[PDB]
RNA sequence: CGCUCAAGCGUGUUACCUAUACUCCACCGUCAGGGUUAAUAUGAUGCCCUGACGAGUAGGCAGGCGUGGAGGUCAGUGAC
RNA sequence: GUUGCUUAAUUGAACGUGGACAUUUGAAUGAAGAGCUUUUAGUGGGCCAUUUUUGGUAAGCAGAACUGGCGAUGCGGGAU
RNA sequence: AGGAUUGCGACUUUUGUCAAGGAUGCUGGCGUAAUGGUUAAAUGCCGCCCGUCUUGAAACACGGACCAAGGAGUCUAACG
């Protein structure tokens, strides 16, 4: 998981020099996958392909403040067995790359949606506790939050034990 | 019988002249590679200041590796593998990149993994697993007297001079590459970094174009 | 009851031995050519034999 | 392993003679030594011809030797045959010559030595000329043999059919003329 | 017995006579470089960050 | 029973054309044919004499003989595991000149000019044909050409 | 320093179903079958003789001594092995009489030639 | 067999097990390419060097093991 | 230059005599040597898989197309 | 593995030295059933009954209770 920038162009053909340039914020494991997914989404917009064009720039976009908790709001299009549906989930994560990673896990768990059948439309960091709609996120945005962790368990590297252990905490 | 004893003193003196010629040429080729890397890195910084994007030159050389074994291979891709000298599983070559040679790689892309090497992986392959084709017969490249005897007509008077032609892609790449016997590589020490080997690099598997990550895969196999 | 026809292992048999080109030669076979042309062509080659014989002297 | 060509393939050439003759194998050893050593193309040709069979070594008539002497600038060359040299009674003026061969007939011995020639054998030739200097190799006609006419018979090849005897009432009527069905 | 240039060193020095001069001066390190300018940008950080 | 005639399965091949029926233009007859020229074959539905068999539609061959209304063309065809020589006799209406050899003669004259010209000046010719090489490095100007930020659209019902 | 002998496969190649049926002897014979598993090589079955099991050319026809054995029937047959004691050992035949063994064994021990048998009945 | 915040279902990230496959070395055979009695004891059919390859029914060719008689030869073995 | 062909012809068409131009043998890649001849064995019941596909409700049914397998083939995995 | 020397080199002020065209050095115990060989049983894993016709056999397909000797591409007239 990184958060690449892919600036394409199209070829400098005779008659029309200087093409318009096009930018996208692609998520991918490495540099080779980022260029593949660029041409995929560009092919659903303009008359271009890998033969008729070229990549100008490839830049990694690191997080500004990666040691701070943020409330993201992600829009998604995904394809089910029957058809295709639109959605709007909300995530409480430390980075954009971390938030998008956890979304692909949640879509695969509930809806059985794989990597190939998920279009990330737009990711937005929200400002105020009010814009957030979902209750499962709003639990953790309250005044003076405290809770215990009942039923702790140990993990012995050894097999046998001579105490009859407790679950106190 | 007599005077051949005196030739022992003579013949050694002429090889002392050749070692000086190798040393000065190796110093010159070191100055070419260091200036090549610095010129590209600074050229990006030149363009970035003037609100412009430097696009790098496309790869002039590519290295291929046979992934799939033998049998159950259709006749058209089997013929192309025969031309690129990848008859056995795990085999190297080097290919001079053109439009024509790129179409051959499209036909055989499920059965091979390939990418752009550097002056480091190429240096290890020619020393550790380097072998020359000398009147048929897979003969090793132990001494540089062997390379001068065969490839003395196109320059190439050393092992590093042969490496220079492969990396830079000179006028005698076709002769110099064909001289080398295909590199019989071992299986990778760490692994393939996958559960399954036949799915294409970008989806999950191993085959197809990987650009920068071929250097890591070869050094484990080397 | 019996199988009629097939073309399986047929092209595979052919490529074992060869699939070859038809050789080609300088001075091809002059057959199926116009008869009026050939009669005059014979007299031309007879006359030019006299010419080269007289030169070598 | 993708085997392009066939594996453990034979050379497809006679390495040594199939004959078990003692005196012939002595002659092979002499020329086999020279072919490795000398680096003269002449010696490698004669090494091949000593290995050949009876069909591949046809007889050279003495009239065939006389024709090669009429070549423009080849009067005194030592003509080296590799086979037998038979006598011919279709010629008269046989010139003063030098010949080298494995065998000579009783008639051909008289015809050469009457004019004042030199009937030499290949070992005696090797003493004079190791490299083969001022020589002229001659080979008899292969494809005038009685078996050669029958090879590759069919429509419409123009070859001879394999039969015992002889004229009419024997492979003439149906399939060889338009009156009786067709002309092949 | 084919040795290996990477190990052994005498077989390395049989090839590449430059291996003395490479190893002595430490070219797999080379200080190297440079001020004058840590030399900056213009409008690249707006498109990159956005 | 099975059908294996001379003009079997020739519904669309010897069909004439759309808006090109009737007579032929006179340039077809005016063209010259010497012994040596390469020629492609096209059957013409209107002309029934000297008509080729369906196999030789689109084939190419060299001319060996010439006569009043026709030209002899040898064509090599594949059968079993061995190529065979075949002799045809087609009329002028079906045959036309090939443009494959045309480009080769242009290359012969140009190379002769480059060798003769450059030897008395340049001392460097480079006359072998180069395959399409990869790119060289360059810089793209962004002045009045700023990148437009795209995004994948959501799903709609047309 | 003489090369140490390694025998590769010391176990005897028995014929298939030699122990099962009495009439089938233990002399080796190749299976020419179509249902046969010994021909096709299945896991957990008897091995077959193959050229890969052949011994080293340095030490072929040599026993534990490092000597190639020669059969001798009389005293005149000992004269090839006079100056070849380290390389060639002897062995006296079964058909030779009791008193003639003493004749051969006497002159054999003079020249220092090792006999495999003898021993010598006693 | 038994398994229930799994030893189940979807997805990710590492380690680890392992084929007669791949790399390297020993030995066997087959095939090719060389070098050599220039007196120089013992097999020129010799004596060495270098490189590749090895599944297989029907089928074809090659090199060997044994049985009964015939010609030669070890002045072969044997009532001890 | 050549002729009995062809031209109103001193034209044309075939096959030539002498002459000029070899780094740059005028795309890529490979080449395990290339081309050719004679002779004779077994075989002429086939079957399964991925796509293309006709009959049929459908079939471990019948019948074609293109490559790959089994038959002739073990070895690791799919419990078998 | 190999079994006189020959080559490429390195370190040397020099002679020489060396990890440089495949292991040498020093020490102990025993010198025979101890190491190995065959043979029988036990233990771990693996192994269906051969021959045959067949697309396909361990087959609910055919022949085989057991052993000894005998038992099947020979010779000829024209021929390639």
């Amino acid at each position: 998981r990184k958060e690449y920038q892919v600036i394409g162009r199209r070829l400098p053909t005779e008659s029309v020099p200087e093409p318009k340039l096009f930018r996208m914020r692609i998520f991918a494991p490495n540099d080779v996958v980022a260029k593949s997914r660029y041409w995929y989404f560009l092919q659903k917009l303009h008359k271009v392909k890998k033969a008729s064009g070229e990549i100008v720039s490839l830049n990694v976009i690191h997080e500004a403040h990666p040691t701070t908790v943020k409330n993201f709001g992600v829009w998604v299009r995904y394809d089910s067995r029957s058809g295709t549906h639109n959605m709007y989930k909300e995530i409480r994560d430390v980075t954009r790359v971390g938030a998008v990673e956890s979304l692909y896990q949640d879509m695969a768990a509930r809806h059985r949606a794989r990597f190939r059948s998920i279009h990330i439309l737009k990711v937005v960091e929200l400002e105020k506790t009010a814009d957030v709609k979902r209750q499962y996120v709003k639990q953790f945005l309250t005044k003076d939050l405290k809770f215990p962790l009942p039923h702790r368990v140990q993990k012995t590297n050894k097999v046998y034990a001579y105490k009859r252990p407790s679950t106190f905490y | 019988q007599k005077t051949a004893e005196q030739v022992a003193a003579e013949r050694v003196a002429r090889k002392a002249e050749k070692r000086a010629a190798i040393l000065e040429r190796n110093a010159a080729y070191q100055k070419e590679y260091e200036t090549a890397e610095r010129a590209v890195i600074d050229a990006k910084r030149e363009a970035k200041a003037n609100s412009s994007y430097y696009v790098s030159a496309e790869a002039k050389l590519v290295f291929v590796v046979r992934i799939k074994g033998i049998n159950k291979i259709p006749p058209k891709p089997r013929k192309v593998l025969q031309l690129l000298r990848l008859n056995q599983i795990n085999s190297g070559t080097f290919v001079k990149v053109t439009k024509a040679t790129s179409e051959l790689l499209k036909l055989i892309e499920p059965y091979v993994a390939y990418g752009y090497p550097s002056y480091s992986t190429v240096r290890q392959l020619v020393y550790k697993r380097g072998y020359g084709k000398i009147n048929k017969q897979r003969i090793p490249l132990s001494d540089n007297s062997i390379v001068e005897a065969n490839l003395g007509n196109y320059g190439i008077l050393s092992v590093d001079d042969l490496i220079h032609e492969i990396v830079t892609v000179g006028p005698h790449f076709k002769q110099a590459n064909n001289f080398l016997w295909p590199f019989k590589l071992s299986n990778p020490s760490g692994g393939w970094g996958v559960p399954r080997k036949f799915k294409h690099f970008i989806q999950g598997g191993s085959f197809g174009n990987r650009e920068e990550f071929i250097n890591k895969l070869v050094k484990s196999m080397n | 009851k019996s199988k009629n026809h097939t073309a399986h292992n047929q092209t595979k048999k052919a490529h074992r031995n060869g699939i070859k080109k038809p050789k080609t030669y300088k001075y091809p076979s002059l057959k199926g050519v116009d008869a009026k042309f050939r009669r005059n062509h014979r007299f031309a080659l007879h006359g030019t034999a006299k010419a080269l014989a007289a030169k070598r002297a | 392993i993708d085997h392009t060509s066939k594996q453990h393939k034979r050379s497809s050439h006679r390495t040594a003679p199939k004959s078990d003759n003692v005196y012939l194998k002595l002659l092979v050893k002499l020329y086999a030594f020279l072919a490795r050593r000398t680096d003269a193309p002449f010696n490698k040709v004669i090494l091949k011809s000593l290995f050949l069979s009876k069909i591949n070594r046809p007889p050279v008539s003495v009239s065939r030797i006389s024709r090669a002497l009429k070549q423009e600038g080849a009067a005194q060359k030592t003509i080296v045959v590799v086979g037998t040299v038979t006598d011919d009674n279709r010629i008269f003026e046989f010139p003063k010559t030098t010949v080298a061969a494995l065998r000579f007939t009783a008639g051909a011995k008289a015809k050469i030595l009457k004019a004042g020639g030199e009937a030499i054998t290949l070992d005696q030739l090797a003493v004079r000329a190791p490299k083969g200097q001022n020589t002229l190799i001659v080979r008899g006609p292969r494809a005038s043999r009685e078996a050669a006419r029958h090879f590759g018979f069919g429509p419409h090849k123009g070859k001879a059919p394999r039969i015992q005897s002889t004229g009419r009432k024997f492979e003439r009527a149906r399939g060889r003329r338009r009156s009786r069905a067709f002309k092949v | 017995q084919k040795k290996n240039p990477l190990k052994n060193k005498q077989v390395l020095l049989r090839l590449n006579p430059y291996a003395k001069v490479f190893a002595a001066e430490k070219l797999g390190s080379k200080k190297v470089d440079q001020a004058n300018k840590i030399k900056p940008s213009a409008t690249a950080l707006e498109t990159l960050k956005h | 029973g099975k059908s294996h005639g001379y003009r079997s399965r020739t519904r669309y091949m010897f069909q004439r054309d759309f808006r090109k029926h009737g007579a032929i233009a006179l340039s077809t007859y005016m063209k010259v044919y010497k012994v040596g020229d390469i020629v492609d074959i096209k059957a013409n539905g209107s002309i029934h004499k000297g008509m080729p068999h369906k196999f030789y539609q689109g084939k190419t061959g060299v001319v060996y003989n010439v006569t009043k209304s026709s030209v002899g063309i040898i064509i090599n065809k594949m059968v079993g595991n061995r190529y065979l020589e075949k002799r045809l006799n087609l009329r002028v209406e079906h045959i036309k000149h090939s443009k494959c050899r045309q480009e080769f003669l242009e290359r012969v004259k140009s190379n002769a000019a480059k060798k003769a010209e450059a030897k008395a000046q340049g001392v460097a010719v480079q006359l072998k044909r180069q395959p399409a090489q990869p790119k060289e490095s360059r810089v793209v100007s962004t002045e009045g050409n700023v990148p437009q930020t795209l995004a994948p659209v959501p799903y709609e019902t047309f | 320093l003489h090369p140490k002998i390694v025998k590769k496969h010391t176990k005897k190649f028995k014929r298939h179903h030699s122990d099962r049926y009495h009439r089938v002897s233990e002399n080796w014979r190749k299976q020419k079958g179509i249902d046969s598993v010994v021909r096709r090589r299945f896991r957990g079955n008897i091995s077959e003789p193959t050229i890969g099991y052949g011994s080293n050319k340095k030490t072929k026809f040599m026993g534990p001594d490092g000597r190639k054995v020669v059969l001798v029937s009389n005293v005149k047959g000992l004269t090839p092995l006079l100056m070849h004691t380290k390389t060639f050992a002897a062995e006296i035949a079964h058909n030779v009489s009791s008193k003639n063994r003493i004749a051969i064994l006497a002159e054999a021990k003079k020249n220092g030639i090792k006999v495999t048998n003898a021993k010598a009945r006693l």
